[PDB]
């Protein structure tokens, strides 16, 4: 897939 | 307060219990996010709710050594400490 840095924590600290 | 999407205090807890143990978890960024956090619950002086995350990030990277956790571990504690020798002028010992 491939989505160039793949967070975890982060991800979701943006997400929401 | 949020923090890694989780909004409530019983959110970021049962999240961040996941996040460690489930997780492949991605680059060190991931863990300097908590640090982060812990630096602006220092400015907003919100420790009595920084001090349970760090606890249990305790309880949990020492459940969870393994390679990653176990640097995370030392890694978390010490960006913490130093940020709270910065404002306060002591180390929290939750061991």
């Amino acid at each position: 897939q491939s989505t160039g840095t793949e967070p975890f924590f982060k991800q979701k600290s943006l997400l929401l | 307060g949020n923090l890694a999407g989780a909004v409530e205090f019983n959110d970021v807890k049962t999240l961040l219990r996941e996040w460690i143990t489930t997780i492949s978890d991605p680059m060190e960024e991931d863990i300097l996010q908590v640090v982060k956090y812990c630096t602006d619950l220092i400015e907003e002086k919100d420790l009595e709710k920084l001090d349970l995350v760090i606890k249990y990030m305790k309880r949990l990277m020492q459940q969870s050594v393994e390679s990653v956790w176990n640097m995370a571990f030392d890694f978390i504690l010490d960006n913490v400490q130093v940020v709270l020798q910065q404002t306060y002028g002591s180390t929290l010992k939750v061991t």
